């Protein structure tokens, strides 16, 4: 499994940045994974903007970030977006799309980055 | 844990692998288990898996099973089926392997499975009616 | 002083109800009957005896012959549905007798006619002869035509599929059952004292015929009479035999088939010129063994109705040739046999072959539709087939004087008649597995 | 050899006689015109398993072929001794009867194991 | 008691009831839950109400519940889902507002439901091994 | 997207020149072009 | 179930390595040819 | 071609060139004959 | 007043009432239908 985030380095303020993350399922583990963002700055901790579910598809977000984050996914192309409208200055960060999903075949938590 | 997700193996993903691994993964292949000539092609071939999955349920019902995947009976596993260890064949064989082996058995298997069920059954009935 | 209900599932208890029952065969082309489509009978059938239990068996209203009825037309119009339709043949035709080596019997019967046919091509026709019965073609004014041309048009009925009787098998669906009376010499209305569970009946034959129950089955010890109301001038009277008694029908006329091209990929057959002699088509039966066998059935009759009487037997009252005159099928072509030489004699108390003449039709209606019919298509060489006669339907006649001089003539005025004489053993019931009975166990509380 | 009884050899018989060959009568349950004719009576008779089985499992019979349950046996709807309707009468006879009076029999029993089912709640609640 | 007659509650008559007094109307709304075109299309929706009604009797087959419409499990009901009190919950909310309410989570508590009856399967096989 | 799922340790016996799915699909082609072609109008009146 | 065989060298009859099930079969399209195979699915690494 | 005339035979004002006599020739029972018939037709079932 | 949206122009407006009226509607010409053999069994039916 094998995650690998895309979009524009570079934004002007105040509009609304998009960021895809391709995913790359298994061989042989069909079932529900759980896709998150989680941005950090420099010499900042990080911090968990939202995630949602690859079957139901029902969204959790930071509670700090109701207006602005909005997340999506379509399980055709297997990737999933991020939308974080009203980018300030201090959104200046590296993103991260990580998945979680727990492997019943050999109870491990694969926790890729 | 609240920010995990669910994966479990696909459909027939344990076929080559040993009975002690393939006996967890039963719960997806039960569950996958369920102009006119094009529309009466295609209700025949869903009312055969019909009664194909009936069929096994009543065979199944016969037994002490009344439902469940997995399930143990009281009568007695004969040696000269197969003449080999336990530990072998649950580590270092598989479903198909295992299938082939004593395909000629199973049947006539079913069958003391089944009767001696009945009289199984009507012991706790001379027994319950003793209230 | 105090019981508990105990539920039984699988009870041996059934029901009265109506369901479609299913098909079973075992032979090999083609067939105008069931096809390869039919699910293969079993190897042995499944007869299980029930004792201390009698059931109430009773036909004319039972749903199997209307089912069996209903599923012989389906399927016939089904197998008649792809073959080619005749409708540019009833066009004018010119008809004229033949005097060709003809016997003075058939002096009048065929006639060569003449006609203007199109052909392959839209913009051609071709001048074609055929030969045609006189029961088939009607007048117009020389100038003839075909009886059914101012009624609706018809198909060919292929010779790829035949018309031979293949016996079926009516097998029960799951839940339901087959009781089979087992009496030998049940009248067709009561109790049976013996009842055999099974779930696929036996042999019946698909025949089709009028007056003579062809290839029907054999009773047990003596001839059966069974009706509705034996003292009703309606509701025919059908008589099964016990011993089955031959007859020989053929036709000694050497007919040529000819194919004339209709138009693209359409063909007609045509009747050729007649090879030798002409000859009327007939039947043999033995005079010795019919009176025999009319002598039971007078026997019967005698104890059936009251006893010292005298009877006499008549040929049809009239109506159209379906029912005037014994009409049935040999070998793919349709034979309308004149009963007169058969139901003609006169029976007291205490008291070689005979030839039966025949005529055949092209254009035929087998049953009371009529918005539907069929050509027969003529076939080369002499037909000849030798068939079993087991059973009669005869009807009485009004103006009973004194219930003395009573007179019996053939019927036929319905189809499903020739197979309640096979399905009157069997009957349709609805098994239902749940059951309740006042035990005293209880449920064992948890 | 073995031999017990066939398919409903035991319709003549009494109840007692026919309480022990029910689990054979158990396992018996189960051009294009005649094609789907057959597939009509079939999908008809799997309907019919598969709503015997629903009405059994209803109650506290799910896979069990002999059940009793703990209502109390009404004795205005047979009014006969138990001996005498389980040697001396069939079960044709005693179905003649018992069809007006089944629906409101299994009514009791659906709701009286509705009863048992929640009354066996509250002991697992209750411990 | 000759002439005592009985009636119940309708198909679907404890919808806007509570849960409490809509759990003892299970058994009516179970047992009530069972020319070519026309034929074909009757056919096909009885196929298919046959089909879903298999399907739900099967899930509730691979879990400790087959053939009792009620049945526990042992494994808990975190808060994540719905962190209501059971005094009201059973007396004052109706079965649509509650099943509208965690609706989103009905796949994850099948889920942990089928693998909870696996291992559960699993222990007891291995228990009754001593 | 459908579901693949690899199946190791496992050997199957494949044969071709046997198999029912190109005789389906060999009939369900001819089945096809039969229904395709049944509201279109036939020619007839070109035979002159 | 569908079988599908992952092997890249996979002979006309044999025991297949390499097994895969899947719900659905690929795009196949029903061309119509007698001689020369019209837009047919290639190969995996040589002519077979 | 069916050949029509108006009905005159006691019509209004207001109904008048609704219906239209027309008189053509139809096929019959037999294939090789034709017959010359009359019936009567609206305006809105035919055009010139 | 029943409509998807009363707002909208191009929507439909569905008016149901109470009481209803009566129509009596007549069409006094004695016509005369006359059957016409068109073919074998073919029967049209014509105004005559
Ligand atoms: C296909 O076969 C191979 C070869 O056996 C499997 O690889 C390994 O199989 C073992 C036994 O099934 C797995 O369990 C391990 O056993 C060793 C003892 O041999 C033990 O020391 C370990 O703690 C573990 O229990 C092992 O996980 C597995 N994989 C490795 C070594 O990477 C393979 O799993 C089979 N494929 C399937 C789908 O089952
Ligand atoms: C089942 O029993 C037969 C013996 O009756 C075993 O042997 C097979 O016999 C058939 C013909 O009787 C042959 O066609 C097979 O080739 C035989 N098999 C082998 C492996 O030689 C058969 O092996 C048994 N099957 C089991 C135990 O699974
Ligand atoms: C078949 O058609 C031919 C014409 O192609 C008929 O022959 C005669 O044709 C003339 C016109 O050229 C007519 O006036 C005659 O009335 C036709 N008949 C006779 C007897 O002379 C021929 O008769 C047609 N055949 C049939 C059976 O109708
Ligand atoms: C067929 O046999 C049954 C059984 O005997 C006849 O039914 C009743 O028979 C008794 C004889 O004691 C008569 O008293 C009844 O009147 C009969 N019932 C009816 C409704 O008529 C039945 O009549 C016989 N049928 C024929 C045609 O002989
Ligand atoms: C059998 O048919 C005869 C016909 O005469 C019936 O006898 C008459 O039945 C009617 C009732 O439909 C009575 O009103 C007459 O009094 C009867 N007797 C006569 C006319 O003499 C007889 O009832 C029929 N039997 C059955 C069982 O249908
Ligand atoms: C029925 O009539 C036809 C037409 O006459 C006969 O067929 C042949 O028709 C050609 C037409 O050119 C004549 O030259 C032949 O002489 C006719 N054949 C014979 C044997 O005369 C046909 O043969 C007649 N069939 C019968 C049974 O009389
Ligand atoms: C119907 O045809 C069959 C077969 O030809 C006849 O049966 C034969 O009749 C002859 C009479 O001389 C006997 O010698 C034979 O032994 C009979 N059997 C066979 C197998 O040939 C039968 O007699 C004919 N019946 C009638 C009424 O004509
Ligand atoms: C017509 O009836 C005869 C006489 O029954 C049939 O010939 C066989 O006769 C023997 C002795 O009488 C029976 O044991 C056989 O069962 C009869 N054969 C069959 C097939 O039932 C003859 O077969 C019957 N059918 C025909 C077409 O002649
Ligand atoms: C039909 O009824 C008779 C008598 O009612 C049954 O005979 C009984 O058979 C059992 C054993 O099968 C004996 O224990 C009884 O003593 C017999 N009764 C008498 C009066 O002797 C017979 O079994 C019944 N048959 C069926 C098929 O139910
Ligand atoms: C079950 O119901 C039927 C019909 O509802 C009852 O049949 C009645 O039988 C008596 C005597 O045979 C007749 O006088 C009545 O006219 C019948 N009822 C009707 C409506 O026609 C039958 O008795 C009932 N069973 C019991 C045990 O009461
Ligand atoms: C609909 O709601 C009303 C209001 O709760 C129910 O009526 C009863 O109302 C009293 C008010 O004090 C409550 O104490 C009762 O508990 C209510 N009855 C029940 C059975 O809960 C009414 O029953 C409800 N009806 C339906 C069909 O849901
Ligand atoms: C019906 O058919 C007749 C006969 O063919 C048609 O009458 C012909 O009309 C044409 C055109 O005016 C003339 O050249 C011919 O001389 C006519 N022939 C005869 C025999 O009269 C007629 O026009 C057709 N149509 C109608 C409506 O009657
Ligand atoms: C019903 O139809 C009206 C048409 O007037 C819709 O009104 C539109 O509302 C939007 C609101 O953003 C305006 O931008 C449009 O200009 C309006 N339409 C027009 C023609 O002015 C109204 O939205 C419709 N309601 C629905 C679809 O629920
Ligand atoms: C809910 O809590 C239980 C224990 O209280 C825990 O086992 C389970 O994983 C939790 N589930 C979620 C989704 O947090
Ligand atoms: C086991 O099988 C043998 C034959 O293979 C048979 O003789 C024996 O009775 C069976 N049962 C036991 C308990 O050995
Ligand atoms: C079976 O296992 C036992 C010990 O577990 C061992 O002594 C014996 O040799 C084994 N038999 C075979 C055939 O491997
Ligand atoms: C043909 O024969 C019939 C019957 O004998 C007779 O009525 C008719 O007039 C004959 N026709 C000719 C043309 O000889
Ligand atoms: C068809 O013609 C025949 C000729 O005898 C006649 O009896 C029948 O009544 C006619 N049918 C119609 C509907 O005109
Ligand atoms: C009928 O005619 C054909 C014509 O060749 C001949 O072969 C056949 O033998 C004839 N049949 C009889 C019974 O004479
Ligand atoms: C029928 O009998 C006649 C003599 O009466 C004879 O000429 C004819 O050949 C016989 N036919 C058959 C089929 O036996
Ligand atoms: C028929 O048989 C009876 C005796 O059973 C006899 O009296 C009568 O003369 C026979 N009739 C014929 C035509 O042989
Ligand atoms: C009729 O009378 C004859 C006289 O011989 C007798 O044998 C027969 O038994 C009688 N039948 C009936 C039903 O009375
Ligand atoms: C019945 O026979 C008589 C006696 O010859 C005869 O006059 C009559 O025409 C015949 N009726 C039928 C329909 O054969
Ligand atoms: C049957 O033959 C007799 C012999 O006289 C005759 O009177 C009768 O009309 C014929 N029946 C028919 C329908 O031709
Ligand atoms: C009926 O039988 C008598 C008895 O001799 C005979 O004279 C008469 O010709 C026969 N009638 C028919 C139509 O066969
Ligand atoms: C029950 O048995 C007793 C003793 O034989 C008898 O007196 C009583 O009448 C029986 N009950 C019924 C309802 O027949
Ligand atoms: C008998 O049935 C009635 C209902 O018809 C019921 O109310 C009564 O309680 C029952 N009697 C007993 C003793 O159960
Ligand atoms: C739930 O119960 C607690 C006490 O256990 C109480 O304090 C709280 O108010 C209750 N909440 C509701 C919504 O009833
Ligand atoms: C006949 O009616 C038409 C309208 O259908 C009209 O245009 C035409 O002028 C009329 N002709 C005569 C002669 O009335
Ligand atoms: C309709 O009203 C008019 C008014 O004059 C009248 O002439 C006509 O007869 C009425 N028709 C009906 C069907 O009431
Ligand atoms: C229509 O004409 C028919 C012709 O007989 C006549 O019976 C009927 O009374 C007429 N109806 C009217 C309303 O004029």
């Amino acid at each position: 499994v094998q995650l690998q985030e895309s979009g524009p380095g570079v934004v002007k303020p105040s509009e609304t940045l998009s960021l895809t993350c391709e995913v790359s399922l298994h061989a042989s583990r069909v079932g529900s994974y759980y896709w998150s963002w989680i941005r950090q700055s420099q010499g900042q901790r990080p911090e968990w903007m939202g995630g949602l579910y690859s079957d139901t598809g029902n969204t959790d977000y930071n509670p700090s970030l109701k207006s602005r984050v909005s997340l999506s996914r379509d399980m055709s192309k297997k990737q999933f977006f991020l939308n974080l409208r009203s980018v300030t200055a201090t959104d200046t960060a590296v993103y991260f799309c990580v998945s979680r999903y727990v492997d019943h075949w050999t109870n491990r938590r694969f926790d890729v980055w | 844990a609240v920010g995990i997700g669910a994966v479990f193996l696909g459909f027939l993903g344990a076929a080559g692998s040993t009975m002690g691994a393939a006996s967890m993964t039963l719960t997806v292949q039960a569950r996958n288990l369920l102009l006119t000539v094009w529309g009466i092609k295609q209700l025949q071939a869903r009312v055969l898996a019909v009664e194909r999955y009936l069929r096994d349920q009543q065979l199944l019902g016969i037994w002490g099973c009344s439902g469940k995947l997995i399930c143990c009976t009281n009568v007695p596993w004969n040696s000269s089926w197969s003449n080999r260890n336990l530990s072998e064949i649950w580590d270092n064989m598989t479903w198909l392997q295992w299938d082939k082996e004593i395909s000629n058995y199973t049947q006539i298997i079913y069958g003391l499975l089944e009767e001696s069920q009945n009289q199984q059954e009507k012991n706790e009935q001379d027994l319950l009616a003793l209230d | 002083e105090n019981l508990w209900v105990t539920v039984y599932y699988g009870v041996p208890v059934w029901k009265d109800a109506e369901t479609t029952l299913f098909c079973a065969s075992d032979a090999k082309k083609h067939n105008v009957w069931a096809t390869h489509a039919c699910v293969p009978t079993d190897p042995n059938p499944q007869e299980i005896h029930l004792e201390n239990v009698t059931e109430e068996f009773n036909m004319w209203k039972n749903n199997m012959v209307e089912q069996m009825h209903t599923d012989i037309i389906s399927l016939w119009d089904q197998s008649l549905k792809p073959c080619v339709k005749l409708t540019p043949l009833c066009v004018t035709l010119q008809c004229t007798n033949v005097t060709n080596n003809i016997t003075d019997d058939m002096r009048g019967e065929l006639k060569n006619c003449s006609f203007n046919m199109t052909t392959e091509l839209r913009d051609k026709k071709q001048k074609v002869y055929s030969l045609f019965y006189r029961l088939d073609v009607v007048q117009i004014n020389k100038e003839y035509r075909l009886i059914n041309c101012n009624t609706s048009a018809c198909t060919q009925a292929c010779p790829k599929v035949s018309f031979e009787p293949i016996p079926i098998h009516y097998c029960a669906p799951a839940g339901f059952a087959i009781l089979k009376c087992k009496d030998k010499k049940f009248n067709g209305t009561g109790p049976c004292p013996s009842v055999s569970t099974v779930q696929c009946t036996h042999g019946i034959k698909p025949v089709v015929s009028t007056q003579l129950l062809l290839n029907g089955s054999l009773a047990e010890e003596e001839v059966m009479i069974r009706s509705e109301n034996i003292t009703n001038n309606a509701k025919n009277i059908l008589v099964q035999f016990n011993t089955p008694v031959q007859i020989n029908c053929t036709r000694p006329n050497n007919n040529t088939r000819k194919s004339i091209r209709i138009g693209p990929g359409q063909a007609f057959y045509a009747t050729g010129d007649i090879i030798g002699d002409i000859r009327q088509a007939h039947c043999n039966v033995s005079k010795a063994t019919w009176n025999e066998t009319l002598g039971k059935v007078v026997k019967q009759l005698r104890k059936h109705f009251g006893n010292n009487t005298i009877i006499r037997f008549a040929n049809s009252s009239g109506g159209d040739l379906e029912v005037t005159t014994h009409s049935f099928n040999c070998g793919g072509e349709f034979f309308y046999c004149n009963t007169s030489g058969l139901f003609n004699s006169t029976w007291i108390s205490n008291t070689d072959s005979i030839t039966l003449p025949c005529r055949i039709k092209q254009i035929i209606n087998m049953w009371q539709r009529i918005g539907q019919c069929m050509y027969a298509p003529p076939i080369q060489g002499v037909i000849r087939c030798v068939s079993n006669i087991t059973g009669l339907i005869l009807t009485r006649d009004g103006g009973s004087t004194n219930s003395t001089t009573e007179t019996f003539r053939p019927g036929g005025g319905d189809m499903r008649d020739n197979w309640r004489s096979e399905l009157y053993k069997y009957k349709v019931v609805k098994i239902e597995p749940l059951g309740v009975a006042p035990t005293r166990c209880k449920r064992r509380v948890v």
